[PDB]
RNA sequence: AAAAAUGG
RNA sequence: GGCGACUUUCUGGUCUGUAACUGACGCUGAUGUGCGAAAGCGUGGGGAUCAAACAGGAUUAGAUACCCUGGUAGUCCACGCCGUAAACGAUGAGUGCUAAGUGUUAGGGGGCCCCUUAGUGCUGCAGCUAACGCAUUAAGCACUCCGCCUGGGGAGUACGACCGCAAGGUUGAAACUCAAAGGAAUUGACGGGGACCCGCACAAGCGGUGGAGCAUGUGGUUUAAUUCGAAGCAACGCGA
RNA sequence: GCGGGGUGGAGCAGCCUGGUAGCUCGUCGGGCUCAUAACCCGAAGGUCGUCGGUUCAAAUCCGGCCCCCGCAACCA
RNA sequence: CGCGGGGUGGAGCAGCCUGGUAGCUCGUCGGGCUCAUAACCCGAAGGUCGUCGGUUCAAAUCCGGCCCCCGCAACCA
């Protein structure tokens, strides 16, 4: 019951780094359209994580969603088996972003600003939440193979 | 405790439930053979073509181990990873001199069981 | 191609 | 009823063409007398497979089933018995007459074609039929003989008789009870039928309710009264 | 006469070895349903047959009263 | 009495042979799954290996003492 596939809509890049990925993550963090706040506490994040890697904060960036960006996914098709199914580029940025936001609001520092730079910092290094995530989303990938 | 051989044969057996692999010489005798139980595949998995072509290529390198370089392929059953196997055996290295479906045509002899209802 | 009864 | 590897022996019937031969010797067929799928029974043999019963394993609320693993009788053979099937084309046999088109099997006659006999299919007039349909293989038009029916249930039961080793078979009521049972076709509705489409229906997401304090409506209970109405979606911040 | 037993509504553990009452079904409340059943979530329910005793403490160990079960009740 | 074997998450089994590492099947918790339910898939927690010693850089593993269970065998105060 449906006609067809809506546009998709285009944000505009970080005015700092001009970055449409770093848009996103800021849409993502906002609640209640407080896009100042969202602003904030992302900037704050980058700089925190600029001051403890001495790297560029959108190559530690990058390298953190390119870690926490998955490759396959398990859909359910039908006699109805999960079947392993490449992610589209933009699901791999849109899941990249949301597992990165959801665990960081989990870790246990005290403010948002730092569970961020925690969380981008442990995902550059491969060993964050978000990285467990994909980790577990590619294995039972790879156990429902068969059914590709 | 090794043996060598150059040409050998392949015998598939693929049913709808698994599928079983195994080398022997030109006169029939065992040297590995692999199945998709054994490479642990449970229920609706062994019959899928990847666990035949996993269970072929198993066997395929254990026998190039032993030192087989041609095999002829021998088919039996109607299942669905027969097609799997002989390509993981081309991959494999091994050369397939020829295919040929040996599953017995049953004449009119036996009873066949009763038709399932479910 | 799992199982899913009944209703003055 | 049934009959499917091949070979040999014995043996039944059917069709085509001549018109030597008999010259109505025909049709039907109560009672009789035989054959008759499968299961089953008796004696003896055989026994792979499959598989009632049975035993486990599953499923399930239960599962004395469907599914899985086994498995005895039986399935096979000889000789007896049984004599029943949706034993069906749900259509007795014989005979003649009544448009056509087209396939196929076994023949025959005349120039790849035409005609013809006997079957076996499909389509289709007249006619028939409640309709569905039948339609030279009639369910049409006629004549002969036979069998059979007379609302549903009780009941193919009871009694009696005959038959059978048995299982059972054949024949076969009544009391009582109902105003219905039925056939075909039509329009809906429905289906754990099909096809094609829609909807925040699902999917992909985001945010809630259900836990706490409070506001409010409702139920219940209390009260002299706690005014009446609204009750699944489509009553309950609803009349207000 | 000798043994064994009596524990939420039912059936059955716990006793041997004192400090701890368990399971299945049933009941009640909420949910799911158009409704019932099934199902899911949550809860209540037994002074351990009844009297005495030992113990700091008794379902538990010991002795009576009651009730049930089983076995025995033989020789003339 | 002699000879063997066994004791490992809540249950049932490996790993001991030959020193490192605690694995496998059920069970509980969370997630995917579905109209639920089951089945199935993925994440966790779960014994420090019967107990006390001994040799080693290193012990479930090697060597002793001890506590139970099983098999066979022995037993003329
Ligand atoms: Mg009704
Ligand atoms: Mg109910």
């Amino acid at each position: 019951p449906r006609k067809g596939s809506v546009p998709k809509r285009d944000v505009l890049p970080d005015p700092i780094h001009n970055s449409k990925l770093v848009t996103k993550l800021i849409n993502k963090i906002m609640l209640d359209g407080k896009r100042g706040t969202a602003q904030r506490i992302l900037y704050s994040a980058f700089d925190l994580v600029e001051q403890r890697s001495g790297r560029d904060a959108l190559e530690v960036f990058e390298e953190a969603i390119n870690n926490i960006m998955p490759v396959l996914e398990v859909k359910a098709r039908r006699s109805n088996y999960q079947v392993p199914v490449e992610v589209r580029p933009e699901r791999r940025t849109t899941l990249g972003l949301r597992w990165l936001v959801n665990y960081a609001r989990l870790r246990g520092e005290k403010t948002m600003e730092d569970r961020l730079a925690n969380e981008i910092l442990d995902a550059a290094n491969n060993t964050g939440g978000a990285v467990k995530k994909r980790e577990d989303t590619h294995k039972m990938a790879e156990a429902n193979k068969a059914f590709a | 405790v090794k043996k060598n051989i150059e040409n050998g044969v392949a015998h598939i057996r693929s049913t709808f439930n698994n599928t079983i692999v195994t080398i022997t010489d030109e006169f029939g005798n065992a040297l590995s053979w692999s199945s998709a139980g054994a490479l642990g595949f449970k229920g609706s998995k062994k019959s899928t073509p990847f666990a035949a072509q996993m269970a072929s290529e198993t066997a395929s390198k254990s026998a190039m181990e032993h030192g087989l370089k041609t095999v002829e392929v021998t088919v039996k059953g109607p299942g669905p990873g027969r097609e799997s196997a002989i390509r993981a055996l081309q991959s494999a290295g091994l050369e397939v001199t020829a295919i040929r479906d040996v599953t017995p045509v049953p004449h009119n002899g036996c009873r066949p069981p009763k038709r399932r209802r479910v």
